[PDB]
């Protein structure tokens, strides 16, 4: 086995992560 | 412990106006603690796991964005997960945060893990803030039980013998990994030495070698030196946390090392995001990041 990356990242976005 | 009780109490505050407290007895907090340290003591002090699992950085008591990480991830034990340490100080929540991950660990011993941080340890976080919540919130009593707990949390973990996974870093002092076996639980972390640096030591792109660490704990290394702890131990990739990083991971010398954080917007001040990376059987790793929006 060989360690690889995958090149797309899953982005999300978190309401309410500012200010909390 | 009736822990599907328990871990319900805790998910049930998923979708509240974030900031609602659970208050478990003390009485199970103090459960969890006990079950969990004899489970810790019962597995190695050195994991050794299998792929595919879901690997997290620091939490930091930010345990509603915890709450998040496992929607996207999966709720146990649809994922398996390791955490590399640092679950409580810092942030709002730590003993909903910490009485969780116990839950879980309890709950499935063979599909959840948790590490040690450099924050699981009484002359730390007496400071930054866990001591300040049980106090309020319970008594000195149960915070004592939280670091006996702690003193048991294992130390590193290697995935299908080719990830090295541990909180901070490597240690000068590290030849082989029956070193690290051969450290006895229950201990505190010391002020100096291996476990130290397995806890607090950083990569860092300027130091040839070893150098002291600016934070005033342990040591920084270079590139040569993840490279060179990688071809003697037949490693392909050092996975650690204890740093925050713009989005959530970072890759050090030629994506030989990478830095995990989850703690999105950390103490509110950095507007970092929080990552988590999903190891595939293959060990193909890819990443998952939540960016903190208004
Ligand atoms: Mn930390
Ligand atoms: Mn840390």
């Amino acid at each position: 086995k060989k360690v690889t990356f995958l090149e797309e990242v899953t982005e999300y976005y978190i309401s309410g992560d500012e200010d909390r | 412990l009736n822990i599907d009780s328990i871990i319900q109490r805790l998910l049930e505050v998923r979708g509240s106006k974030p900031g609602k407290n659970v208050q478990l007895q003390e009485n199970e907090i103090r459960g969890l603690c006990l079950k969990s340290r004899e489970i810790f003591l019962s597995q190695p002090i050195l994991l050794e796991l299998e792929a595919p699992l879901k690997i997290c950085g620091d939490i930091h008591g930010q345990y509603y964005d915890l709450l998040r990480l496992f929607e996207y991830g999966g709720f146990p034990p649809e994922s398996n997960y390791l955490f590399l340490g640092d679950y409580v100080d810092r942030g709002k929540q730590s003993l909903e945060t910490i009485c969780l991950l116990l839950a879980y660990k309890i709950k499935y011993p063979e599909n959840f893990f948790l590490l040690r941080g450099n924050h699981e340890c009484a002359s730390i976080n007496r400071i930054y803030g866990f001591y300040d919540e049980c106090k309020r919130r319970y008594n000195i009593k149960l915070w004592k039980t939280f670091t006996d707990c702690f003193n048991c949390l294992p130390i590193a973990a290697i995935v299908d013998e080719k990830i090295f996974c541990c909180h901070g870093g490597l240690s000068p002092d590290l030849q082989s990994m029956e070193q690290i076996r051969r450290i006895m639980r229950p201990t505190d972390v010391p002020d100096q030495g291996l476990l130290c640096d397995l806890l607090w030591s950083d990569p860092d792109k300027d130091v040839l070698g070893w150098g002291e660490n600016d934070r005033g704990v342990s040591f920084t290394f270079g590139a040569e030196v993840v490279a060179k702890f990688l071809h003697k131990h037949d490693l392909d990739l050092i996975c650690r946390a204890h740093q925050v990083v713009e989005d959530g991971y970072e890759f050090f010398a030629k994506r030989q090392l990478v830095t995990l954080f989850s703690a999105p917007n950390y103490c509110g001040e950095f507007d970092n995001a929080g990552a988590m990376m999903s190891v595939d059987e293959t060990l193909m790793c890819s990443f998952q990041i939540l960016k903190p929006a208004e």
